[PDB]
């Protein structure tokens, strides 16, 4: 609405089950944390210092 | 038999394979042989 954008779906599901199937310290990784989405739409990635 | 090739894959945590370099290989080796067995008999493994 504003220029606020907030996605509402993840398409790693599948992913995250498979990596969880293996073991309970595979799905809880940092790592599996790691995994990117798609960004929101248009946009511009930076870093500010 | 020390200083013969050798290969190795690491197992993490959550599971993931990465093979060894040979220079790892080697220094695995090092202190690792001796708990591995020659023709015909088998040794025991241990940390």
């Amino acid at each position: 609405w504003q220029s606020y954008r907030t996605r509402l779906n993840t398409l790693f599901a599948r992913q995250l089950v498979a990596r969880a199937t293996t073991g309970i310290d595979t799905i809880l990784s940092m790592e599996t944390q790691n995994i990117q989405e798609p960004q929101l739409g248009k946009g511009f990635y930076a870093t500010f210092v | 038999y020390k200083n013969a090739s050798m290969q190795g894959l690491y197992i993490f945590a959550d599971m993931a394979s990465k093979d060894m370099t040979p220079e790892q290989s080697n220094v695995y080796r090092d202190n690792s042989y001796q708990q591995f067995d020659t023709n015909n008999v088998r040794r025991v493994n241990n940390r």
